[PDB]
């Protein structure tokens, strides 16, 4: 093998050449580049700015809860109801969810008292914006704060958050508004059904707070929430607990997508 | 040492030499000290390196040792995430074994290109006999070869093999067979007498495994197993240096820019990675990836797939390789150097003139009688065909009626065996014609006589003579002769005849042929009665004052198709040299024959007498050919060798040893040659192996040949090589065009991960969908330029110089990288960033988006119209940029392989679909393409999407382009190729 030496005198060929060849290249390279820009300026020209083209991976919507502690394969919220700094971290992430939430948070909305699709075609709001349609804390009653600012957590009995993904133009039905009903996979043989109660009643989402019109035509428009109250889950035990919407446009049969329509989560109330 | 000089030596010097004894031979006791001294009389087998160690190196190299180190990246990711529990990046488990599927389909794709790898001294043990004949402590016994040592005195006798290298100490009417020495097979007398300084030459030396023909002889064992004449014949064969082939050196050249590339490009974004802020146990899943990228993997696959559908091509017309790296090696020969014997040859003495009418007619020397006849009206000639006709004592064996009379089997020596042909060719019949006039008397060629004779009653009923004919060695038929046949007179025999006989006799003499005389005369029944008392050892018949008849002449002849096939090659450039064990005179005059040597060259011995100069006064440089005898080149430096293959072009080696065939060979190998060696004997192999490529005659080879030779021409048809060096210049230049189809797609193929890696925009395609466009839809349209017709008339082209032209040169590889590949990925952005934007992420949002996108714990990430999107809805959208990135290559992949078509002409000029085996690659690149993307359970099993119909659209621009970029370029180089269009922008 002997040694190898570089090749330092390998300028391939002569400095002239290589000031001819180089910015022979890189006015090609440059040539695309501005070709290229000229494609996607052609194709931002096309688009239009508050309804999607097409929404291939959006028929049915996802759904997601809180206090989101994780762990290795899905949800789980396992605390400690008399220990109160194990509860404190799921307490205040709930708290600070609702932190834009607020009826002062919410000064961009208007009251919607019409219960079916608030249809808007023409832009009425504060900026040249579609109106929307609130949603407050307090809506939440026993499960926002107050008169519960730990939120059901220290009485074994705590209140998450079931959070819809909005959609643009997205019509779930508008026979009923669809409901929250969060219950176990695996009943229990010995134990009883997971008995529950929502708020505000039913544990719909009201049909006003659609169609989505994109976050530039309602710009400070609010998912609405549910919360729904926990009882029946024993103490000690692990169980687990899904919480679904049923609805007309709405399937919650994905076995490749766990979190569309239903959203399942590990459960544990110690003692 | 080792130099066979004991046929100088006397018969005391000897039993000093063997403290043997003469007629006694050793002692008992002796003979087992030197078998326990130096071994057996036989032949080490030299084992090669075993069967699956060949395996062994075929899964390493530059693309073998990258596939095993991104396996190992894709088990140690499928090992760092399972023992803390993440069942999700069984893409890295799915990514690890169908990557060491690469490594050893790859290996089994390099491996299965040796057909026969056959041992060489499997058939140096078949013309070997099994037992001897010798004598120990004075008795006369039978023994094994393997038995037989160095001073043993042993009896030959004619059908047996002879038993050892033995010089002769007596010897009574003994011949011997030494083609597997000189690839003669013409009986070679021996003798107690020392006729040569050279051993090969001279007549007291018998040599282990020569068949002995006729007679016997006793003489000492000289030298045993290895150290024999063909024993040293069996050590360079097998021991040859395994240099690559030419497309070896070729492949492994690119292995390494590539090897080389590969690991600048990923290791100084591990670089950038670690200083760009990501861990280690992610910088590390970046190299991996982008090799995956830029790699071809089944580019290796590709090539060997390529050679396959020219060899079976090449089988087709009846040549056979041994491994793929042969098929190719033709188009790259520079030099070609055959074996005259059966090579160019029939090695079947036939007859190619007649001197009659004082003129030499050429008679027709072709296996199929194709060429020129001769003049049959003259009466004087057919006497002459009636002496011949009649004095021959051979005859064809019953049943060959369907047998071409070249072909035919005939009992008796070479002479007469050419003349009856020759009589069965002329004539309808020749034992016919020797039936219808009876033969009364005879005596057959003897060596007192030096000539043969015959006399016959006659086929006329009223013609009661009887009638002489005789043949002999030309000289000695004119001083029996008194009278002569001059155009249907005849003519005594003044000294203006017995001149213009001499002068023809000596002139056929000069193209090296047999000569032999004829002559008759017709015997009265006035002095010699139709039932005469003729009595043969009383003589009473005159045997002398005979009617010559004419001289008739025969020669060693080509084969049909060798003068054309050689004109062929030297018109492609290639220099042609004879080399032959043959006698000189014999060689030269094939050489001009066939075409070695060209209307009006010279020798320095055929100028001096033109001239009438003697030779040393000569210069040099004026000849244009020159011949060199086997005594010569062993005097000889090769200093003088390569000045004299510089002077002199046409050459002719001749009397050379096997030994000096390689020599030759190697000695223009050295001067940079791609040299293939062409051959059929024993005589042959060492310089078959040597070859860069060997090719063996099928029929007509020595086992020994064909055994070490790479390429075998069944029908022994030598035009066969023309046309593998047509299909190794059409697959020599065919490659270039599917590297490159492979090569630029690897540029889309590995510019996503780089600006995923840097922008953090989602991964635009990922390691299962590149795996897919490399093995699979660009498989069969890089192959399918296999069939690509020239575009030059490629066998007026010089052959390539093997260090300048290359087959992956530098700007090959550049112009499919950096810009046609530049275009490839210019359209897979283009077509990325508008499903992108038209299903809900603008470009500017891209940018950092990844970390956010690839998140498990965040099911709502708001897009540019605040929609939230679980985790499955984004990486199902992270499948729809795979599969519209994958689409946009698709598209450009069609445009490139109707670029890669023409690389001179334009596809205007020749045409579209010409080939109609690439039209049927692009219906199947498209119809896999379809097939991944539509098909249910495509999207969860390959991530692959059934993508929208404007996706395919938008990189058409893009692939109309290529194909338009190119042709500019194409006629660029056309109308003006002096300028730097050419100079810089051609591949
Ligand atoms: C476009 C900008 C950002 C990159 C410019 C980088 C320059 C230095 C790079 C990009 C393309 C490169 C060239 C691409 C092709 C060839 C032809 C080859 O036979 C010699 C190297 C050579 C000539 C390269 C030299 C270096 C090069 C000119
Ligand atoms: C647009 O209108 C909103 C009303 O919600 C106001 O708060 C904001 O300041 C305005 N911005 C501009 C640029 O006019
Ligand atoms: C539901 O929506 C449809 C719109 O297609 C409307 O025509 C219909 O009256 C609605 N029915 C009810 C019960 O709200
Ligand atoms: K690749
Ligand atoms: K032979
Ligand atoms: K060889
Ligand atoms: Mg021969």
């Amino acid at each position: 093998y002997c040694w190898n030496p570089d090749t330092g005198q390998m300028l391939g060929r002569t400095l002239s050449r290589w000031v001819w060849i180089s910015l022979y290249y890189v006015a090609f390279y440059v040539v695309m580049s501005g070709i290229f820009a000229l494609c996607i300026y052609v194709l931002m020209r096309t688009i239009d700015p508050y309804t999607p083209d097409y929404q291939d991976q959006l028929k049915s919507p996802g759904v997601t809860l809180r206090p989101d502690v994780y762990g290795e394969k899905g949800l789980d919220i396992s605390y400690n109801v008399s220990d109160s700094t194990t509860w404190a971290g799921l307490a205040h992430t709930l708290h600070r969810f609702l932190a834009g939430y607020s009826p002062a948070a919410q000064e961009g909305s208007i009251n919607c008292t019409s219960e079916k699709y608030f249809f808007q075609e023409s832009f009425l709001a504060p900026n040249h914006t579609k109106f929307s349609c609130k949603f407050t804390a307090d809506m939440l009653q026993n499960c926002s704060g107050r008169p519960d600012p730990t939120f059901g957590f220290a009485e074994g009995k705590p209140c998450f958050i079931i959070k819809m993904n909005r959609i643009v133009k997205f019509l779930p039905g508008n026979s009923t508004a669809p409901r929250v009903d969060c219950a176990f996979l695996d009943q229990p043989r010995d134990g009883p059904p997971l008995q529950v109660e929502y708020f505000p009643a039913n544990g719909t989402y009201s049909l006003h707070y659609f169609p989505y019109y994109g976050k530039k035509a309602q710009p400070h428009y609010s998912n609405p929430l549910v919360a729904a109250k926990l009882l029946n889950v024993p103490r000690n035990r692990d169980v687990v607990i899904v919480c679904k919407i049923l609805a007309e446009h709405v399937s919650f049969d994905n076995p490749h997508d766990p979190y569309e329509g239903k959203v399942e989560f590990k459960l544990k109330i110690q003692k | 040492g080792m130099e066979i000089n004991d046929h100088q030596l006397s018969v005391a010097e000897l039993e000093q030499k063997y403290q043997t004894s003469a007629t006694k031979g050793l002692s008992a006791s002796l003979a087992a000290e030197l078998l326990l001294r130096d071994g057996p009389n036989a032949l080490r087998p030299p084992r090669g390196t075993p069967e699956y160690v060949k395996f062994a190196r075929q899964l390493a190299g530059g693309l073998q040792c990258l596939m095993w180190v991104a396996a190992a990246i894709c088990l140690i990711a499928f090992a760092i995430q399972a023992s803390e529990g993440d069942l999700t990046t069984d893409d890295n488990l799915y990514l690890a074994l169908a990557l060491i599927a690469v490594v050893v389909v790859t290996g089994c794709f390099g491996y299965y290109q040796e057909f026969k790898s056959t041992n060489i001294i499997a058939s140096f043990k078949n013309l070997v006999p099994q037992q001897a004949t010798v004598i120990r402590d004075g008795d006369k016994f039978q023994i094994n070869a393997d038995q037989l040592v160095v001073g043993d005195l042993v009896e030959m006798k004619g059908g047996d093999r002879v038993p050892a290298d033995i010089r002769i100490l007596q010897a009574q009417g003994c011949k011997v067979d030494n083609s597997s020495l000189t690839g003669e097979s013409e009986p070679q007398t021996r003798s107690p007498e020392c006729t040569h300084e050279s051993p090969l030459e001279t007549r007291n030396i018998a040599f282990f495994s020569t068949m002995c023909l006729e007679g016997t002889a006793q003489g000492l064992v000289v030298n045993t197993g290895d150290r024999t004449i063909i024993g040293r014949i069996a050590s360079l064969a097998s021991g040859v240096e395994n240099e690559k082939t030419p497309i070896a050196i070729e492949i492994e050249h690119f292995v390494d820019i590539i090897a080389g590339l590969a690991i600048l490009f990923g290791a100084t974004f591990f670089i950038v990675a670690m200083c760009i802020g990501y861990t280690f146990l992610r910088a590390m899943v970046f190299f991996m990836a982008i090799v995956v990228a830029y790699v071809p993997e089944g580019l290796l696959a590709t090539v060997t797939v390529c050679l396959s559908l020219t060899a079976k091509r090449l089988a087709s017309k009846n040549c056979v390789v041994k491994n793929l790296e042969a098929v190719e090696t033709l188009g790259s020969t520079s030099v070609i150097c055959s074996d005259k014997t059966g090579t160019l040859t029939q090695n079947r003495m036939t007859v190619s003139h007649l001197w009659f009418d004082n003129h030499i007619h050429s008679a027709d020397t072709t296996e199929d009688q194709s060429g020129q006849t001769f003049d049959q009206s003259s009466e004087t000639w057919r006497a002459l065909c009636r002496v011949l006709t009649l004095c021959n004592r051979a005859a064809f064996k019953s049943g060959q009626d369907a047998v071409p009379v070249p072909k035919r089997i005939v009992i008796g020596d070479a002479s007469e065996t050419a003349l009856l042909k020759f009589s069965e060719l002329t004539l309808g019949n020749a034992m016919g014609y020797r039936e219808r006039f009876p033969k009364v008397c005879e005596i057959p060629f003897n060596s007192t006589n030096k000539f043969q004779l015959s006399i016959h009653t006659l086929e006329d009923p009223r013609d009661p003579r009887h009638v002489l004919v005789m043949k002999g060695a030309p000289e000695r038929v004119l001083e029996r002769c008194s009278s002569i046949l001059i155009k249907g007179q005849e003519l005594p025999l003044d000294e203006q005849w017995r001149e213009a006989f001499q002068t023809a006799y000596l002139s056929l003499g000069g193209l090296g042929e047999r000569v032999l005389g004829f002559c008759q005369l017709y015997l009265s029944e006035k002095d010699y009665p139709p039932g005469y008392a003729f009595d043969v050892e009383a003589m009473n018949f005159p045997t002398s004052g005979l009617c010559f008849a004419g001289l008739v002449s025969m020669i060693d002849p080509p084969r049909a198709t060798v003068p054309d096939a050689v004109l062929k090659c030297r018109t492609a450039g290639i220099r042609v040299i004879m080399v032959t064990g043959d006698h000189p005179i014999t060689a030269k005059a094939i050489a001009a024959s066939v075409g070695i040597i060209s209307e009006g060259s010279e020798t320095v011995e055929d100028i001096a007498a033109r001239l009438r100069v003697p030779v040393d006064q000569v210069n040099r440089k004026d000849a244009r050919a020159c011949v060199i005898n086997g005594m010569q080149l062993k005097d000889m430096d090769p200093s003088e060798l390569v000045e004299a293959l510089r002077t002199h072009p046409e050459m002719v080696f001749a009397r050379t040893s096997p030994q000096q065939k390689l020599v030759i060979v190697e000695s223009c190998q050295r001067l940079g040659a791609i040299v293939a060696v062409t051959g059929d004997g024993v005589n042959d192999s060492p310089a078959l192996k040597k070859a860069d490529i060997g090719v063996a005659m099928g029929i007509a080879g020595s086992d020994a040949a064909k055994n070490a030779a790479d390429m075998i021409l069944l029908d022994d048809n030598f035009a066969s090589i023309v046309t593998g060096v047509e299909q190794g210049r059409l697959i020599f230049d065919n490659l270039k065009k599917s590297i490159a189809y492979t090569l630029t797609k690897n540029i889309p193929e590995l510019t996503p991960y780089l600006i995923y890696i840097t922008v953090s925009v989602p991964l635009p395609l990922g390691c299962i969908t590149i795996l897919f466009i490399e093995l699979c839809t660009d498989i069969f349209p890089s192959v399918s330029l296999a069939y690509e017709k020239a575009e030059s008339d490629i066998m007026h082209l010089r052959p390539r110089n093997p260090k300048r032209d290359r087959l992956v040169n530098e700007p090959l590889a550049a112009y499919s990288y950096f810009q046609i590949g530049a275009i490839q990925s210019f359209a897979g952005f283009t077509d990325y960033f508008t499903a992108m934007a038209q299903e809900g992420w603008f470009p500017l949002l891209c940018v950092g988006l990844r970390p956010q996108w690839e998140n498990h714990h965040l099911q709502d990430l708001q897009d540019s119209y605040g929609q939230e999107w679980t985790f499955g809805q984004r990486l199902y959208q992270q499948y729809t940029c795979y599969t519209v990135f994958f689409i946009s290559i698709e598209m450009c992949q069609i445009a490139d392989v109707l670029i890669r078509k023409t690389r001179r002409l334009s596809a205007f000029q020749q045409g579209f679909f010409r080939n109609r085996i690439l039209v049927i690659a692009i219906v199947f690149q498209v119809c896999i393409g379809c097939f991944l993307c539509y098909c249910p359970g495509m999207p969860n099993i390959f991530n692959f999407m059934p993508i929208r119909f404007q996706w395919w659209l938008v990189p058409m621009p893009f692939s109309l382009l290529i194909f338009v970029y190119d042709e500019i370029r194409k006629l660029g180089v056309r109308c003006c190729p002096g300028s730097w269009w050419d100079q810089e922008l051609y591949y």
